[PDB]
DNA sequence: CCACTGGCCACTGGAGAATCCCGGTGCCGAGGCCGCTCAATTGGTCGTAGACAGCTCTAGCACCGCTTAAACGCACGTACGCGCTGTCCCCCGCGTTTTAACCGCCAAGGGGATTACTCCCTAGTCTCCAGGCACGTGTCACATATATACATCCTGTGCATGTAAGT
DNA sequence: ACTTACATGCACAGGATGTATATATGTGACACGTGCCTGGAGACTAGGGAGTAATCCCCTTGGCGGTTAAAACGCGGGGGACAGCGCGTACGTGCGTTTAAGCGGTGCTAGAGCTGTCTACGACCAATTGAGCGGCCTCGGCACCGGGATTCTCCAGTGGCCAGTGG
């Protein structure tokens, strides 16, 4: 028996099942999606951590996260992401 | 007969002058006016460190001047000495802009 | 207090001087307008990043070090301003 | 219909008597000003000028073929 | 007497694991403390971004009449949205090829 | 009479084909021969994942094909359709190398 | 064991295929050698970094992860091989 | 009352004097130098942190430091930097 | 009772503060742990690079017949070295200007 | 002088060919189930990071008054893009010969990967002191100004040369 | 076919200008001394990540036969690169003018920034599970193959048009 390799396959698989219940996925393109998610996560956490250093903050909070989103992601995509993230934060605020 | 230099001779003289120079070519006051104007577009009542506008000044002028030697490369590659805009959006698009 | 035509502030011989530091000896009359467009677009990019830093800093006065962050976030690193 | 273009070319070179021969662009503008469908007859005017050179009735000043300057003969 | 455990993704109504994201943030050495809502916000914006890129990929596949997403569909989707394109301008795609582009000057008369 | 297309027509058909296609255009085994040749120039007895070789191959051809549209824009910039290496050196210099 | 000339293994039809995917109509013969030089120079630029990762991992076998780290170090990020 | 701000003015001043006793400096040139020091420091630090990330390393040792110096520094600058750092490690090992 | 405090920069025989850069590495959040010789090695390579650029700047200022270096000298030093230029191709110097550089095709005759 | 005739150009239809499109067909990745396990979750706690208020002071914003430097603008010229043509040769393309790439099949073993183990080093804490930083001060490298000296660029002008008119 | 007069080109002298260069002078920014305090060193410890040894197995390397598709070579031809000639125009350069930037000075204050507080929040840790990952089986989407339709290319045939030429 070998070591578990953590993957993003099942979650994005569920996501594609809401947005396209009909279609399929190729596994290497699925790995492309995993690399995409890991890469943009690495970026966004990068400027988030740097910004937390710049304002001398010990804790990574969602305010600099949305700052980082509109730092990287352009325009209407940024404000859309702001909308869904904001409503999700309110939902988790209401638990 | 009044003195007059031929075309280019002057132009290369200030080419040498502004290459040995390090100093500012734009008047700073319309630059701060323009910066305040365009910053008003994103957010109202903005205040400005003078050094911040200075850093904007060299950053902008360096960006555009780098585009100018790139435009020189484009024009001489097209065997010309006179530039056209198509040089500039060519250089930007190869830069990915 | 309102400003409307400050893109005309980059004067015509100033653009010529900028070309001379770029080493161009001959420039067309059709160059100034798209150079104005390129420089402005670059400026809204950098000031947008800087102001995003600024309301993250929760200030209404922008600082040079935030400008340093805004320029380096696309890799246009400038020295001599607290960086 | 109208007259053939050869004497039109001779009138084009005869209009000016510049000290050098008339250029191809100047004679094209001359046939444009006098009135001729110059756009579809570029081959026609080029063969006419080359023929008129080859007879020796016209002598080409500087260029070769259709290029350069074209002047009248000695007599 | 412990209550039934949900997941933070379920509490936020999201698909990506908030717990795994939070663990990766903690072990990613970005700050020694992590706010509670920040990985929730991050998972939400991630789910959004994957949603539009998957939707464009599915539209490309439907246009290419294949029921399975291939990397060529990914390339054709990602290059045709200019904001996402210059977002990934320095990003190279596996087996994507290029957009079909010929210059009109290269085209014959 | 044997058939023959006019020049460029067949060529444009391979632009259509290869822009339609997605696969690698070079033979993999001479490529990995080159890879092991260059790797030996750094340190001996280096061993390779095949996927690593494929990643090197696709990244290499991606950088090259990017240089190819750069060269195409350079050539049509000089009002030409045939490329000469000066286009490629200009493309490298605007790209920053 | 040793290798002396594999850069000529980048065949003329392969270069032409890359040109066709680049959309090139007409190609001079002098494109070929400089193209080989540019591509190989890119190759040691990336593979030096990748091998430095590999003995950094204390390995004598080069993995795709080292390749990925080296390439996105040079701002040439590739998907499809990470993970 | 003021707060202390940290910079490299004394150290770079010592370095410039021991390479050139006769040579001065302007203050904003020192600002350029401080920006240089912080820039290459953050480059090498982010690279070393990512090296520790890739090898799953908890502790930043000099091996990944010299690895990243070899990685980033072009040409003979890398070899000289490795030599100088090795010498400094040698004396600090003896001290 | 205790040994007199001796500086680690002197232990490496260096000018840059080992303790300061160690503190910066610890509080820069790059890892939770750091070896002792790594900031020593970093201080050495930093001191080497500063020595190189200061030598080049002093040579430039001497060629400029100036006792005190200026960022024009820094620009001239940083761009006339190919390795330093590849180090800082994306880095701009405030009031450094550019290299005196004209194309020969732009020259008369 | 006119009509007969020959060269040149544009249009067009037909033939060929390459590709798009329709079925069939076997096949192997996709996907879905299952079994395990380990990491998210629950819950509680404790320390502490940042929010919040409140004072301070400083630098930026605003206004104005001179004060040139520079922008603008006009005007005239000449140098340059550029369009056309002519010419040459270089490379697309297509056929023929070659060859090595690839598949696939098998052998072998080399090193990455995984687990255990024990220990070398380093985060952490306490104490103490000293070196760097804010700040004051002074002082000479250099900016600025002015007077010479040379470089250089442009243009008249005398001499050399090819070509038209007279003999 | 020769000799003589005239347009053209070219090298040089000189002058006008711009740029360097020498010298005097203030000045303020660089450099250097000072108090200090906080951040770096000293010493000890907990413990834990990490070096190292053992194993295994799997993934990489080497080799061997066949095949063919891809590569190499040759011919050739046309079309594209490029040189040159002319031509118009559109900036380069110079001078007058406007004006606007800029420098100096003054007043305001609002907000940047420091400081105390405290508390909401988040790290740390024992329990536990179910969500998620490794492995396995199946199948149907899909790659590949084969046949016809379609659409695109090209070129030979034909009509129109102009000019030479002979009756």
């Amino acid at each position: 028996k070998r070591s578990r390799k953590e993957s993003y396959s099942v979650y994005v698989y569920k996501v594609l099942k809401q947005v396209h219940p009909d279609t399929g996925i190729s596994s290497k393109a699925m790995g492309i999606m995993n690399s995409f998610v890991n890469d943009i996560f690495e970026r966004i956490a990068g400027e988030a951590s740097r910004l937390a250093h710049y304002n001398k903050r010990s804790t990574i909070t969602s305010r600099e996260i949305q700052t980082a989103v509109r730092l990287l992601l352009p325009g209407e995509l940024a404000k859309h992401a702001v909308s869904e993230g904001t409503k999700a934060v309110t939902k988790y605020t209401s638990a | 007969k009044p003195h007059r230099y031929r075309p280019g001779t002057v132009a290369l003289r200030e080419i040498r002058r502004y290459q040995k120079s390090t100093e500012l070519l734009i008047r700073k006051l319309p630059f701060q006016r323009l910066v305040r104007e365009i910053a008003q577009d994103f957010k109202t009542d903005l205040r400005f460190q003078s050094s911040a506008v200075m850093a904007l000044q060299e950053a902008s002028e360096a960006y555009l001047v780098g585009l100018f030697e790139d435009t020189n490369l484009a024009a001489i590659h097209a065997k010309r000495v006179t530039i056209m805009p198509k040089d500039i959006q060519l250089a930007r698009r190869i830069r990915g802009e | 207090k309102v400003l409307r035509d400050n893109i005309q502030g980059i004067t015509k011989p100033a653009i010529r001087r900028l070309a001379r530091r770029g080493g161009v000896k001959r420039i067309s009359g059709l160059i100034y307008e798209e150079t104005r467009g390129v420089l402005k677009v670059f400026l809204e990019n950098v000031i947008r990043d800087a102001v995003t830093y600024t309301e993250h800093a929760k200030r209404k006065t922008v600082t040079a070090m935030d400008v340093v962050y805004a320029l380096k976030r696309q890799g246009r690193t400038l020295y001599g301003f607290g960086g | 219909s109208g007259p053939p273009v050869s004497e039109l070319i001779t009138k084009a070179v005869a209009a000016s008597k510049e000290r050098s021969g008339v250029s191809l662009a100047a004679l094209k503008k001359a046939l444009a000003a006098a009135g001729y469908d110059v756009e579809k007859n570029n081959s026609r005017i080029k063969l006419g000028l080359k023929s008129l050179v080859s007879k020796g009735t016209l002598v080409q000043t500087k260029g070769t073929g259709a290029s350069g300057s074209f002047k009248l003969n000695k007599k | 007497a412990r209550a039934k455990a949900k997941t933070r993704s379920s509490r936020a109504g999201l698909q990506f694991p908030v717990g795994r994201v939070h663990r990766l943030l903690r072990k990613g050495n970005y700050s020694e403390r992590v706010g509670a809502g920040a990985p929730v916000y991050l998972a939400a914006v991630l789910e959004y971004l994957t949603a539009e890129i998957l939707e464009l990929a599915g539209n490309a596949a439907r246009d290419n009449k294949k029921t399975r997403i291939i990397p060529r569909h990914l390339q054709l989707a990602i290059r045709n949205d200019e904001e996402l394109n210059k977002l990934l301008g320095r990003v190279t795609i596996a087996q994507g090829g290029v957009l079909p582009n010929i210059q009109a000057v290269l085209l014959p008369k």
